[PDB]
RNA sequence: UCAAAGUUUGAG
RNA sequence: AGGUUCGAAGACGAUCAGAUACCGUCGUAGUUCCGACCAUAAACGAUGCCGACCGGCGAUGCGGCGGCGUUAUUCCCAUGACCCGCCGGGCAGCUUCCGGGAAACCAAAGUCUUUGGGUUCCGGGGGGAGUAUGGUUGCAAAGCUGAAACUUAAAGGAAUUGAC
């Protein structure tokens, strides 16, 4: 889809936020 | 032999109308392909611009068929742009040539600046446009020639437009369209109301009035 | 808003002339408009217009005559420098044979050729043919 | 028209029109027609300036006269009102008629059989007798028309403000045109009235 | 259509044009020398009064105003005749 | 159309709408020359000559030909002042 | 639920009658054999069929006219009863009925004949939405 | 491409309208959109009407009616044949059926 | 619309100056990146050393091997 | 006055 | 603060090859009010704002003017509801060879190679990607700003004939 691809990205960012907050 | 199916045709056959400028004045529709060929027999010359094959999908493959573009002109004043879409190419072509001959139109060709000699360029900068394509003809000074793309060059020569700067935009690639546009340009030379015209029109009888007692053939 | 009076005056007189109107009204009027028209009237493009003195701003009614391909304007009123005036008239007028760029000079509002005679530069207004 | 002295009006003709009710037009005035009207009434009917009506009628007459070989004045009704009237007209005049069901491309088409190539049409209702009126522009045809208030004057080059509705007034308007061409050339004096009846031009509702 | 004397418009169709768009922007309104029945004094109202017009004798009220023209009180005759 | 030698050039001179100074082109088929007859004056009865107006297509399909012709008529004394 | 005739029947039959109304008749077998004489038919069945539709058309003709056909005697009758004239209607005896607006028209056109005026009708309400 | 100028939804000059839950699907829908079928109807319907009027206590009696403004969502209309699809011409012609 | 006025130059100019960086080619010339990214540091050719010969399998519709060199 | 019905040589 | 209904999540019952879904039975948060954040929507007419000009028609909504009749109240007055126009300004509608447009269409999407009324925001093949990174705002969720390397010959719109 597109909506769901956007969701994907926003979750996937949400991980990258969380990994970089470890440092 | 020719047998005129029209009123005008019968007049022309009987050597009643002297030139096709007597027709163009009164803006009569020429429907006989022989009229034009009688007035501009020879001189008038034809060239196939392109054969494009256009094809409609049927349930059992496709009806591939042809479309021959033809321009025609007597390298002096007159040109036409014939398009006929038929099955076998020859039969397409043949019809297009006729369709051009029926189309043909006069060009008012003019001068660039210093008014001397015999007209050579387009009078005023006109355009003809067609389905995204837009063609501008511009008056250009003697010698220049036609500074133009091939397809416009081809007609513009055939018209009797010796010299002309042109520009163009849209999808000039679409040949038929691009010829159609540049044709409608030089058709619109005689449509532009310069001050050179301006003198109140006289009005003449018209062939159908002038030859009234003739047409009712005694 | 109403910004370039001249501009909306010309435009209406051309929009008339397209649609075939015999005469045509124009709703602000000005020295500049008037002056322009007079130049067009000099060269046969329009008829004998006439102007309604409201105790205010103005109103012209121009007798048209179907002779006018297009009366147009150039904003901005660019300064032409005679040098350039040839270039202007080349890429703005439809020929070297008719048309008149009309530019406002020291001398007055006038076609390019009255300007070229007098050898006067000027600011452009508009054009017609 | 030049309703200056000779071919003016006369009390007897106005009495005709009034009776036939050609003046009593329609409710829906088209802006082209505004020109040919005295007034709306109460109710909702635009009454047609009849002097005005005549003036065009005579013009049309003068236009039809101009056609040298009258044959190629081609006359049409589509409606079963003009139907007979326009046949009668062409007979007395010497024009050509087409009563109903105009065959698309009689004015266009070389090939086709009914290819008539006239110099002037006369239609009844430009609304209805319409196909021909559009054809009268692929081939260069001036035109006459019996227009009401309702009518559009698209392509009609010389309108006539009528009651193209009413069968009575239609025949009357065709009969009137018939006189006036005939007067403007040959077999009518003008001092004596015309031997033909207007009633000969009327459409008959199945009566007897 | 295609021909309209914009310099010679008839008053039968200027009356029916907007005060502003009439060739010479006129007003639509008028002053009217009202009488009233009681007083002999002659008050002078304006069609569009927007004020409760009280007399010179100050006996009774003339013009209760509204949207457009003013409502004249009961037995109050008037005349425009001027200008 | 002329060149500097003064000699007429250009292969024909277009007809030109009597309603719009506009040129009835090589293939403006909508156009018309209406010939219209005269009279002697004293008799009615068509006397030889014509009043002959021509109108460009445009104005026909604008539906403004009939108004045009009407107006030309009364410019040549054919139509006798509807008022 | 089957037999419709083709145009090769219906044309022939239409034309035949146009040319031999006289000799043709309602009695089938007579005009079955007429159609053999006057028309050169190739087959028997088609002959026989044509004749059928002929007898179907002879039945219609005996009961007003038909659209796609021309009998000589019908056309003569139609011609007679489309040049009918009684002693005239559009004189509207003495007294034509008329409005004030028409009477005002006729005053403006210089007329005051023998026509009677009548209105009451207040601006009603024409149609309804 | 734009299918209808309208956009099958008679709004024009608003921005928002109360939504209506469809009497069939339950589906949410704009009120202005959504095919609305009012129904008036005799309670009894034409067979049993004479059964009843024979076994009435009341001499004569008028018999009442049953007034229902069903709203339909597009699907639900289209499905239960409350509304067909139409040709490009026909689509434009907004007269009710006779 | 345009800015069009007379004392606009700057606004006009600066606008086009901005919009040049949505022209893919312009950006290639005027951002660094491309110049950095080429192994031929903006050079028409470059010498190198062939550190193996490499089998390049061609793009789908035209099936073949291409024979390349890891320089 | 709405049960279930997924997929389709790389071999031109 | 409150919690009727419905109802993310979650539980069952079905259905299916499987259904962690569609159908059904429960049901948390949420839906509700107040006070504080958040700044996004197909937030759409997918159509920037002001200004002019360029054809009809019927409608409707407010205000105003003008008009003969009805209803009426009580016997007239003054009415309000009707009725028939005109004026301004709205919401739209139909209408056509105005003119445009790749067009479907648009009286604007017109007045454009006959190109300039004023001015703001903006796009520059498709992807990568509204991603990475820096800044900033936010309690969070996220928002605003916003690349490149690399890839790739189309991706796209409109309309046609088919097939389905
Ligand atoms: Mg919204
Ligand atoms: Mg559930
Ligand atoms: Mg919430
Ligand atoms: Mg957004
Ligand atoms: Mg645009
Ligand atoms: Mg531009
Ligand atoms: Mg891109």
């Amino acid at each position: 889809r597109a909506k769901w691809r956007k969701k994907r990205m926003r979750r996937l960012k949400r991980k990258r936020r969380k990994m970089r907050q470890r440092s | 032999e020719w047998l005129p199916v029209t009123k005008l045709g019968r007049l022309v056959k009987d050597v009643k109308i002297k030139s096709l400028e007597e027709i163009y004045l009164f803006s009569l529709p020429i429907k006989e392909s022989e009229i034009i060929d009688f007035f501009l027999g020879a001189a008038l010359k034809d060239e196939v611009l392109k054969i494009m094959p256009v094809q409609k999908q049927t349930r059992a493959a496709q009806r591939t068929r042809f479309k021959a573009f033809v321009a025609i002109g007597d390298y002096n004043g007159h040109v036409g742009l014939g398009v006929k879409c038929s099955k076998e190419v020859a039969t397409a072509i043949r019809g297009a040539i006729i369709l051009a001959k029926l189309s043909i139109v006069p060009v008012r060709r003019g001068y660039w600046g210093n008014k001397i000699g015999k007209p050579h360029t387009v009078p005023c900068k006109v355009t003809g446009r067609c389905g995204s394509v837009l063609v501008r003809l511009i008056p250009a000074p003697r010698g220049t020639g036609i500074v133009s793309a091939p397809v416009p060059k081809k007609l513009l020569l055939m018209a009797g437009i010796d010299d002309c700067y042109t520009s163009a935009w849209g999808c000039t690639a679409t040949l038929g369209n691009f010829a159609k546009a540049t044709f409608d340009a030089i058709s619109k030379t005689y449509s532009y109301l310069t001050p050179d015209l301006w003198k109140e029109t006289v009005f003449t009888k018209s062939p159908y009035q002038e030859f009234t007692d003739h047409l009712v053939k005694t | 808003v109403r910004m370039n009076v001249l501009a909306d005056a010309l435009k209406s007189i051309n929009n008339a002339e397209k649609r075939g109107k015999r005469q045509v009204l124009i709703r602000p009027c000005s020295k500049v408009i008037v002056r322009f028209l007079t130049v067009m009237m000099k060269h046969g493009y329009i008829g004998e217009f006439e102007i309604i003195d409201d105790h205010r701003a103005g109103k012209i009614v121009v007798n048209l005559t179907g002779r006018l391909n297009k009366c147009g304007v150039i904003s901005p009123r660019f300064d032409v420098q005679l040098k350039d005036l040839e270039k202007w008239q080349n890429n703005l007028l439809p020929s070297r044979q008719f048309g008149f760029i009309v530019l406002t000079t020291s001398a007055g509002i006038m076609d390019h050729e009255e300007a070229r005679r007098k050898h006067t530069g000027g600011k452009i207004l508009g054009f017609f043919f | 028209s030049g309703a200056l002295d000779v071919l003016q009006m006369k009390e007897e003709d106005v009495l005709k029109f009034l009776a036939a009710g050609t003046h009593l037009g329609g409710t829906n005035l088209d802006f082209q027609m505004e020109q040919y009207i005295y007034k709306r009434k109460s109710d909702g009917i635009y009454i047609i300036n009849l002097k005005r009506t005549w003036e065009k009628l005579l013009l049309a007459a003068r236009a039809i006269v101009a056609i040298e070989n009258p044959a190629d004045v081609s006359v049409i009704s589509s409606r079963n009102t003009g139907q007979r009237a326009v046949l009668k007209f062409a007979a007395a005049t010497g024009a050509t008629p087409i009563a109903g069901r105009f065959t698309p491309g009689t004015f266009t088409n070389q090939i086709q059989a009914a290819f008539r190539e006239p110099r002037l049409l006369v239609v009844t209702d430009p609304r209805a007798d319409h196909q021909p009126l559009t054809e009268a522009s692929y081939v260069n045809l001036p035109t006459i028309a019996l227009c009401n208030t309702d009518s559009p004057l698209r392509y009609v080059d010389i309108a006539i403000p009528c009651n193209n509705k009413g069968a009575h007034s239609v025949g009357l308007m065709w009969w009137m045109l018939a006189r006036e061409v005939l007067r403007m050339r040959g077999t009518i004096s003008r001092e004596h009235p015309w031997e033909v009846m207007p009633d000969l031009y009327f459409y008959r509702d199945p009566e007897e | 259509p295609l021909a309209k004397d914009l310099l010679h418009p008839s008053p039968e169709e200027e009356k029916r044009k907007h005060k502003k768009k009439r060739l010479v922007q006129s007003p639509n309104s008028y002053f009217m020398d009202v009488k009233c029945p009681g007083c002999y004094k002659i008050t002078t109202v304006f069609s569009h009064a927007q004020t409760v017009v009280l007399c010179v004798g100050c006996s009774t009220v003339l013009c209760q105003p509204t949207g457009g023209k003013a409502r004249l009180t009961e037995g109050c005759s008037f005349r425009r005749k001027q200008h | 159309m002329q060149n500097d030698a003064g000699e007429f050039v250009d292969l024909y001179v277009p007809r030109k709408c009597s309603a719009s100074n506009r040129i009835i082109g090589a293939k403006d088929h909508a156009s018309i020359p209406m010939n219209v007859a005269e009279v002697d004056k004293v008799t009615g009865r068509f006397n030889g000559q014509f009043k002959t107006y021509a109108i460009c297509g445009a104005i026909r399909r604008m539906g403004e030909s009939d108004d045009s012709i009407l107006r030309l008529a009364k410019a040549h004394g054919i139509v006798s002042q509807n008022f | 639920m089957g037999r419709v005739r083709t145009k090769t029947v219906k044309k022939a039959a239409r034309v035949i009658i146009e040319k031999y109304y006289t000799r043709l008749g309602n009695d089938f077998h007579t005009n079955k054999r007429v159609c053999e004489e006057i028309a050169i038919i190739p087959s028997k069945k088609l002959r026989n069929k044509i004749a059928g539709y002929v007898t179907h058309l002879m039945k219609r003709i005996q009961r007003g006219p038909v659209r796609g056909i021309s009998i000589k005697l019908q056309e003569e009758e139609r011609e007679r009863r489309d040049n009918y004239v009684p002693e005239v209607s559009a004189l509207d005896q003495e007294i034509i009925e008329v409005d004030p607006d028409t009477k005002e028209m006729l005053k403006l056109l210089d007329f005051g004949s023998l026509s009677n005026l009548q209105v009451t009708q207040p601006t009603v309400g024409m149609n309804f939405k | 491409t734009k299918k209808r100028r309208n956009n099958g939804r008679a709004k024009k000059g608003r921005g928002h309208v109360q939504p209506i839950r469809c009497t069939n699907c339950a589906r949410c829908v704009p009120k202005d959109k959504a095919i609305k079928k009012f129904v008036i109807r005799n309670i009894v319907e034409a067979a049993a009407v004479r059964d009843i009027s024979e076994a009435s206590v009341f001499d004569a009696y008028v018999l009442p009616k049953l007034y229902v403004k069903l709203h339909y969502c597009v699907s639900c209309a289209i499905h239960s044949k409350v509304v067909r699809n139409r040709s490009r011409e026909a689509r434009k012609d907004r007269t009710p059926p006779p | 619309g345009k800015c069009r006025g007379l004392r606009t130059a700057r606004k006009l100019r600066s606008h086009r100056r901005d919009q040049k960086w949505h022209d893919k080619q312009y950006k290639k010339a005027h951002l660094g990146t491309a110049l950095k990214a080429n192994p031929f540091g903006g050079a028409s050719h470059a010498k190198g050393i062939v550190l193996e010969k490499v089998g390049v399998e061609a793009k789908q519709p035209n099936s073949a091997i291409r024979k390349c060199v890891r320089v």
